[PDB]
């Protein structure tokens, strides 16, 4: 009963980044916790894109990402 | 400056071509059985 | 938004990861503003 | 003991129809409505397709020292608030049954952990000493400001004009208002008359009453209804002067009409309370004046 | 093989340029779409997520009937455009299925997401949602999914 | 040294002074009395001078009756009192 | 149910499946073409569909707020372009010594207004009365039936306004006074000559005015200022914009004499070519004409 | 249902409209957890709601209608809702056959669905207790709603009992001159609820008034839950009627039970 993850577009996380610049209304205050209580795998974070940094002979480089 | 934000991939960074790398110019008659594969992101990735 | 919470609000956050007190500070605010290790160890893997 | 909980107190009505219901359970969710003290957050839905999440808002403890659901707050056995539980069961023992209450944090934590019942939940949770207390409540069913210048108010005032057909007003003068008799039941009572019922939507009338000076006016937008008010009231009261009084009968309570034949607006009853007070000691007489 | 375009990046085959304008058109409306048009409601918010996934759905619906109901394309060109992530390769691929011919999106039918081990109540045929309703007395009570916004992608209706 | 030295520093009086361009701020906590009462601007501004003058008077008023003992203290304390008293008044001749 | 009754049931659905349904301040915008400076604008009072500019290359431009329509003309630089509320006309004025009517239905030039003696900087159209008033180098203002003379000021005539009540003209001057005028008897009703040249004023649509000068700028039943180096225009929103020749943009609050914020342009693909020489509102949006040869408009 | 089934529920404020979520400076720095303003002092902080509820012209049939929601919509009673007939939430005074649907429920949450408290807030302000059925509403702050105009001590009852009677119906509306503020009472709770965010903050002014223009310039009126009534002409109808309460429910409990046996 494991179907595999669904592989979302590309710009439906970059409207949530987006979205959540000004997080000034009521509704962010869920999203406030998250943030925050995210702080603690931020360093996990940090090493899944410098291990994935682009070598000298690459224009750009697609990884595959995880988001919250 | 740490006073600019971040500028958005989109709207800055997307839009343009990007540059050439750092390749070595591959000399054919010397390195023809690499120089199809050798600077690409997974080289021979699809290669069964 | 973890400063922020603490109500330091007279610290800022640059966007290269500096932190800095924007005014002279009370006894009381050097007291409560004062971060530990885990906070500024993190802020510097950011600055990195 | 936080492995050895006891199950969720809630209403059958809480849960309403359904046979299976899909629960579910957090283990430290939400902190207690009363004792403010983390607890097990029960939420549910009563069907399906439902759209309204039934939350558990006390924890089980609270829940046993008050006997009530956990949901809805009633308690379990009569499904009466528990403000109407002590005060019945008050008039059964004839001693004040009363849960009270903690306004202080330490005191709200205090005591929830104690294993005692509180108010009526003694009577309650034993049914042998529920019943008999009901058929106690069987019995009961067996027995089932002189100095104030006024002058330049009671002229505006009817107060000497008759409840005829031939005068077409649309406002009148509704004097002889308990003090009880709220605002809504007369205007209930007038629209149960003429059958103009969601009146609140047209407005087709509109009624001040003080309740201070015992005296109202009720206006009506469209002169032709004041016929049919006037007709649809049956009966009357001749002074014995003359000068014939419509009688409005909310039950067994009487109030006296007649036509303002003008707006007589907000603030005609009276412009001070303490000046209010002193028309209504006015009418006493005039209604003792009217009847005898 | 990737959506930017590189020098390790393949040239178009020949037929792209006669679909190239109406690709151009999902394109300009997805960046319209991620503009952060600052809204305050929740309700209003995933209102413009559900816009997004509506657009991907778009541009892969019509990569579908250039290529398997119209044939109007190369095989080399398809192969082409979903390197080049222009299309979705699985979701694609769900419409192939007997069952999933107008599949909302893969998110609306992934048994792990949902409480229950059940899919999206917009997967569910329309007739059946105002069955239940009818027993209930009531009319159907679901009109958007939260995941993208469909209104029933059952393939019944 | 002591936060009076900490609080009077440039960049303190920099955004108090920004605050005034572009907001509500200032407080009024800071200023005087300003020694003239025609010379004052619009009442929704001077209703917060007035409030202030309200404070004081509040202080005063609770230190008036202590048994401090000094008979001459408190004839200084009703005076503050009688000329706050006199100062509440012009500003609502002011409003 | 059967597969025809399907059939006809998703072709109710609107759409077609699967989402049809069973049931302070920034610059958004920069326009250039025209080919010399811009020196006027003003805006449809009714529909706010449109702009009217003028220009140093003595066309009209009528942009929409893409360009519509061109109205030549004039043989000289457009000084002031001015709309009617009433009536379909449009009043403009120019160094050419004329004020020229056009009617709005058929765009071709109506009357032809005469007797100034000198290029005329100024009209603007009294609301009620079916009056023109302009004012010129010539030093007067001259009340023109769609009449009266007014003399007074010593020097030319920067900007004029009207208002139904009282004092029916507003008139600022570089005499460095600005008069409030009684226009039946045709006599000065008040002088207000607190400014040390009057470039501009504005008025609120609270029944006051505001009144610039070259580094203070007034109000008229202060705001604050250092050197702005001198358009204004108030919003209703209470906001008073303030156009420098130093390229700043000032931002003002009217209730207050705050100042919450201050711009300064890009100027183009020289330096001194960047001030503003015309600003107003519509009837949330600001649109400045700019001496760089563009239209910007603020959101 | 003329005034409320017939037409479809309207946009009351649109989303461009709407006001902006930071509050208005009170302060140095913006704080972005605690969305409000730190440094400097705390100035005031009650505006005029520039919004208002027009019940007659603004209710209508909603999405939650059809859905079988129980709950009013909280920004249709503020004035504010900017999703019209497309809302989740009902858009209508509260009837008798709206609260008797909510009478379940009443008991422990608000009409708008906000879960109530166990003892009232200190200034007797918010949402309310479950321990006590509250149906009178504390009208204050009569002075910065009228924007200082004298009117007089029954005008400014008029002016209560007009926009009052509006949202439901009442049981009773005193005004006290001494005190400066009214005393409305209500037949159900639901109204007094719904009344309760309808008149926060709001002006008791009327266009037919020149202080119009200035409607905003205002502090605006409180509407709060209100204290028990002193008075024992008051104190006896209480009981009173907690008589007649205990004795409709001493039918209703033999009979549960005579069903029970
Ligand atoms: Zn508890
Ligand atoms: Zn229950
Ligand atoms: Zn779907
Ligand atoms: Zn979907
Ligand atoms: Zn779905
Ligand atoms: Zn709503």
């Amino acid at each position: 009963l494991y179907t595999p993850k669904a592989e979302m577009p590309p710009e439906h996380l970059r409207k949530i980044i987006n979205t959540h610049s000004d997080m000034a209304s009521k509704m962010y205050n869920t999203d406030k916790k998250a943030f925050l209580g995210a702080l603690k795998y931020l360093p996990h974070a940090i090493l899944k894109l410098l291990e994935n940094m682009p070598h000298p002979w690459e224009q750009a480089k697609e990884v595959k990402v995880l988001y919250h | 400056d740490d006073d600019e934000p971040p500028l958005s991939y989109e709207q800055h960074i997307e839009n343009i071509e990007p540059l050439d790398p750092i390749n070595l110019p591959l000399d054919s008659q010397d390195d023809e059985y690499v120089k199809d594969w050798l600077y690409d992101s997974r080289p021979l990735e699809e290669d069964s | 938004l973890l400063i922020h919470r603490k109500g330091l609000t007279y610290l800022h956050l640059d966007y290269n990861f500096n932190l800095k007190p924007t005014k002279t500070l009370t006894t009381k605010e050097r007291k409560k503003s004062r971060l530990g290790n885990s906070f500024h160890l993190m802020r510097e893997l950011l600055k990195m | 003991d936080e492995i050895n909980e006891p199950p969720p107190n809630i209403c059958e009505q809480c849960l309403g129809d359904e046979a299976n219901i899909r629960m579910t359970k957090i283990p430290q969710g939400s902190e207690c409505k009363i004792c403010t003290l983390p607890f097990t957050l029960y939420h549910f839905k009563t069907s399906k397709r439902s759209n309204n999440i039934i939350k558990t808002l006390i924890c089980v403890r609270c829940a046993t020292q008050r006997n009530i659901c956990q949901c809805c707050m009633l308690d379990s056995r009569w499904h009466i608030p528990i403000q109407l539980r002590d005060h019945l069961i008050s008039l059964v023992n004839e001693e004040n049954v009363m849960t009270e209450e903690a306004k202080n944090d330490m005191m709200k934590r205090f005591l929830s952990l104690k294993n005692v019942k509180l108010g009526g939940a003694q009577i309650t949770s034993d049914p042998s000493e529920a019943d008999n207390i009901v058929d106690k409540l069987k019995n009961i069913l067996l027995r089932a400001y002189a100095s104030v210048d006024i002058s330049h108010i009671l002229k505006k005032l009817p107060l000497n004009e008759s409840f005829l057909k031939n005068p077409s007003t649309k406002s009148f003068f509704l004097y002889n208002i308990d003090a009880s008799i709220p605002e809504w039941k007369i205007t209930d009572t007038v629209s149960q008359l003429l059958g103009i019922k969601k009146w609140k939507d047209g407005n087709s009338l509109s009624l001040i009453v003080n309740h201070k000076a015992k005296c109202g006016g009720l206006r009506f937008q469209s002169s032709e209804l004041g016929e049919r008010f006037v007709s649809k009231i049956s009966e009357t009261l001749v002074t014995p002067k003359g000068l014939k009084r419509g009688v409005l009968l909310i039950d067994r309570f009487r109030i006296f009409i007649i036509p303002w034949s003008s707006g007589f607006s907000a603030a005609s009853f009276g412009t001070n309370t303490a000046e209010n007070i002193k028309l209504s000691l006015s009418l006493n007489k005039l209604i003792q004046l009217e009847l005898g | 093989m990737p959506r930017i375009k590189t020098r390790r990046s393949k040239p178009a085959p020949d037929g792209f340029e006669k679909i190239k304008p109406t690709l151009t058109d999902f394109e300009i409306q997805l960046r319209d779409a991620q503009k952060d048009k600052s809204s305050k409601l929740a309700a209003k918010s995933n209102e413009q997520l559900w816009e997004i996934m509506q657009l991907h759905h778009q541009r892969s619906r019509y990569i579908y009937t250039l290529y398997y109901k119209r044939k109007a394309i190369s095989k080399d060109l398809y192969d082409w455009l979903i390197k080049e992530k222009y299309a979705d390769k699985l979701l694609i691929a769900k419409w192939r299925k007997t069952g999933y011919e107008k599949l909302c999106c893969l998110r609306c039918i992934q048994k792990n997401e949902t409480n229950n081990g059940s899919t999206c109540i917009c997967r569910v045929p329309r007739a059946q949602l105002e069955e239940e309703a009818r027993k209930k007395g009531t009319q159907v009570s679901f009109h958007q999914c939260v995941h993208c916004g469909c209104r029933g992608c059952a393939s019944t209706d | 040294s002591r936060n009076v030295d900490k609080a009077n520093s440039v960049l303190v009086r920099f955004q108090e002074q920004q605050a005034e361009s572009a907001g509500g701020y200032k407080d009024y906590s800071r200023y005087q009395r300003p020694r003239n009462v025609s010379k004052v601007k619009s009442i929704k501004e001077a209703n917060e001078w007035k409030r202030q003058v309200s404070k004081e008077i509040k202080q005063k008023s609770t230190r008036i009756y202590d048994p401090s003992l000094n008979e001459m203290q408190i004839a200084e304390l009703n005076d503050e009192l009688n000329n706050l008293f006199k100062e509440w008044k012009r500003w609502q001749w002011h409003i | 149910f059967t597969k025809s009754e399907l059939k006809r049931r998703r072709k109710t659905r609107k759409g077609d499946g699967p989402w049809g349904s069973w049931s302070p301040k920034k610059v958004i915008r920069n326009y250039p073409g025209h080919p010399e400076g811009t020196t006027a604008l003003k805006f449809l009072p009714k529909t706010g569909h449109l702009i009217l500019s003028g220009g140093n290359d003595h066309t009209i431009k009528i942009w929409d707020f893409e360009c519509l329509r061109d109205f030549q003309g004039h043989n000289k630089p457009i000084k002031a372009l001015r709309f009617t509320e009433d009536c379909q006309s449009f009043l403009s004025s120019s160094f050419d010594r004329s004020v020229k009517i056009w009617d709005t239905e058929t765009g071709k030039v109506k009357t032809r207004l005469h007797l100034n003696s000198t290029p005329a900087d100024v009209e603007s159209r009294p609301t009620n009365p079916h009056e023109f008033i302009v004012g010129l180098s010539n030093s007067k203002i001259l009340h023109y039936d769609d009449v009266q003379t007014y003399d007074h000021h010593l020097s030319s005539i920067l900007a004029l306004k009207y208002f139904p009540d009282g004092s029916k003209f507003i008139s600022s001057s570089e005499d460095k006074t600005v008069r409030i005028w009684e226009n039946q008897i045709n006599v000065p009703i008040k002088q207000i000559s607190d400014t040390a040249s009057m470039p501009f004023l504005n008025v609120h649509p609270n029944y006051f005015c505001a009144q610039s000068m070259d580094n203070r700028i007034y109000s008229f039943s202060k705001y604050k200022r250092h050197p702005k180096k001198i358009h204004s225009s108030a919003g209703y929103g209470i906001s008073l914009a303030f156009s420098g020749d130093g390229r700043y943009i000032c931002s003002g609050d009217s209730k207050s004499r705050l100042f919450t914020w201050d711009w300064n342009t890009s100027r183009l693909l020289i330096p001194g070519n960047k001030p503003i020489t015309q600003v107003d509102w519509h009837p949330s949006k600001v649109i400045c004409s700019g001496a760089a040869g563009k239209i910007y408009v603020c959101d | 249902m003329t005034s409320w089934r017939d037409k479809s529920a309207k946009v009351q404020v649109k989303e461009s409209e709407l006001p902006s979520s930071i509050p208005a400076q009170t302060g140095l720095t913006f704080n972005i957890w605690y969305n409000k303003w730190s440094q400097g002092f705390a100035g005031n902080t009650r505006f005029v709601s520039p919004f208002a509820l027009q019940p007659q012209l603004h209710s209508g049939k909603t999405r939650g209608d059809n859905d079988g929601q129980l709950f009013f919509c909280l920004f249709f009673a503020k004035g504010m809702c900017c999703l019209g007939p497309k809302c989740e939430y009902l858009h209508h005074i509260p009837d008798e056959e709206d609260i008797g649907k909510l009478a379940l429920r009443t008991e422990v949450l608000d009409c708008f669905g906000r879960e109530k408290f166990a003892d009232y807030r200190e200034d007797m302000g918010g949402i309310g207790s479950f321990r006590k059925k509250n149906k009178t509403l504390y009208v204050g702050g009569i002075d910065g709603a009228l924007n200082s105009k004298h009117l007089k001590p029954a005008q400014i009852e008029s002016r209560i009992r007009f926009v009052f009677s509006r949202l439901g119906d009442i049981d009773r509306i005193r005004y006290v001159e001494s005190k400066n503020c009214g005393f409305v009472k209500f037949k159900y709770q639901a109204n007094a609820e719904f009344a309760k965010e309808a008149m926060s903050n709001q002006t008791l002014l009327l266009p037919s008034d020149k202080e119009w223009d200035d409607r905003r310039e205002g502090t605006g009126l409180l509407v709060k839950w209100a204290n028990e009534d002193p008075d024992p002409a008051a104190q006896k109808r209480l009981q009173e009627e907690l008589k007649l309460e205990s004795l409709n429910m001493m039918v209703h409990l033999i009979n549960n039970n005579t069903n029970s046996a």
